[PDB]
């Protein structure tokens, strides 16, 4: 994460990082939302312009890391995909529309200090935290300058504003639409950052203030280079999807 | 059910180097 | 790099887990 | 080591493990000499017929371990060669004579309760120990099957009696030479053991009982199957290809 | 110099579980 911060033990315990079994490498981040589902960007899985497309079975599953490159023994879990499901309106074709993607685990998770489930919103919640001004927190391990292409070696938190809907499609050239929302100080606002390659799935979470319980509101779909002024990062808006997200978890 | 309460923050009862930032963008 | 293993980092060697 | 037993920790300092580092994957032994020098089996880095040549470069030297997967964090001390020498008259071609390699690092190893050198013999103690009948200790995380092609899941000790020039020349095809020696039970004494694949290099010592310290008498070097009924282990002649290693050993 | 000198054991003066088996052998 461009611009970013340490994190902290133990403070974000939803935090999923997926493993390229091979060449062993990251590939994206991801959320604990249950004991056995997991949630990332579809276009992890698929992205047929890259040849990107992979199965429940060229992913590992990391919970409850910190560092990146360090294999933590008796603290971080590994597992392995059942199944996996990318939304089928997801628009790998054109602007990346509906860049949700679910993986079920073989088996349930263990929760200890550091493995734990992140809530989704409700059509309640989501409509009073998501408001340009307030500030969602972003996490992960990809790279740290828009071209360093390096990377973080412990997890990294940054915490942006949500921006107002044309600043964002005024900020880009793309087809923004009703499933995406955009984050970040304007061009003049004296602070910076932003998520980056490599920090694709990782949860775009928001504190709330009443049952005061972290919830989801973004998932780092896309962007345009890293950190660069007057532009800004787009996440793909869970609540929106919330019915697709009950329907698969369903049946 | 239990989400999005963090074992070593939100139970401990102790607050995380930046959140006190979030929650004062609200309102 | 290989089969049940994983990479850790000093001499990049594969743990078996 | 076929017919072994399981190592006790901190049993067998000199012990060096050879590994690929791509395939990263277990290659021979080698056994601590001095603090950068190190002494395998010359067939381990070259064998035309196998099409086997490999470099200071494509191989690790992991010193001080027990677990011959797990990566021994605090305990084990990886290391890298700065240049490898293979004795001269090394024969591939005909009966693997002069099976001797010294490989020295490019940085000395630090001494741990797990990493502590043995020493070679002098024309007395290599003369006096040499002798059939007597035990000498074997030790590797190759092959525990002759055909298993499994493997050892901790270091494998195993003792067995050096065997008769005749003997060993009756007990096979190929040519033997002053510089080679058998070890191994004769198939009429109701006790087993070999060493076989994956286990070249590995260090073939006896404890003096005169100054009590452990000797390096032998490598392992070659044999015809594992654990065969009145078939013996082939191990290079150390005392007798001495001179050239403390020759190497100045420049 | 130090060498053939186990740590664990020849120092500590203590015998591993089969290199008397070894001696016994010699001579
Ligand atoms: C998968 C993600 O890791 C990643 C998002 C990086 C976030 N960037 C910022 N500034 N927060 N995504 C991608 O690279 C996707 C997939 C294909 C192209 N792409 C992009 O983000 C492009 N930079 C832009 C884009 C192209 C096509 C459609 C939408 C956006
Ligand atoms: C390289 C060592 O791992 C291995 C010997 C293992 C111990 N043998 C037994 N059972 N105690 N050496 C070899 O593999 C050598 C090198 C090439 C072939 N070879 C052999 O041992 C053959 N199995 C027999 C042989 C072939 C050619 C020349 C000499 C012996």
């Amino acid at each position: 994460i461009v611009e970013g911060s340490d994190a902290e033990i133990g403070m974000s315990p939803w935090q999923v990082m997926l493993f390229r079994k091979s060449p062993q490498e990251l590939l994206c981040g991801a959320s604990l939302i249950s004991d056995r589902w997991v949630l990332t960007a579809a276009h992890c899985l698929l992205y047929p312009p890259w040849d990107k497309n992979f199965t429940e079975n060229d992913l590992l599953v990391r919970i409850g890391k910190h560092s990146r490159t360090r294999y933590e023994r008796n603290i971080e879990k590994i597992s392995m995909l059942e199944k996996i499901y990318i939304h089928p309106r997801y628009n790998w074709r054109e602007n990346l529309d509906r860049d949700i993607a679910l993986m079920k685990l073989k088996k349930p998770v263990a929760f200890s200090d550091y493995i734990h489930p992140v809530c989704l919103p409700d059509r309640e919640t989501a409509a009073s935290l998501l408001q340009a001004g307030y500030k969602g927190r972003v996490t992960g391990w990809g790279n740290l300058k828009e071209t360093w292409t390096g990377q973080p070696s412990v997890l990294q938190v940054v915490n942006l504003p949500i921006v107002e809907r044309p600043v964002c499609k005024d900020s880009t050239r793309i087809r923004i639409t009703d499933n995406m929302f955009c984050a970040g100080y304007k061009p003049d606002e004296g602070k910076r950052g932003d998520a980056c390659e490599g920090d694709s799935g990782g949860p775009f979470v928001m504190k709330s203030p009443f049952n005061n319980r972290w919830y989801q509101m973004g998932i780092v779909s896309w962007g345009e280079g890293c950190d660069r002024d007057g532009k800004y990062g787009f996440y793909t808006h869970v609540f929106r999807l919330k019915k697709w997200i009950q329907k698969v978890i369903d049946q | 059910a239990d989400c999005g309460l963090r074992p070593l923050f939100e139970k401990k009862s102790l607050e995380d180097k930046t959140e006190r930032e979030l929650l004062e963008s609200y309102i | 790099e290989c089969p049940e293993g994983y990479i850790l980092d000093d001499g990049f060697i594969c743990t078996d887990i």
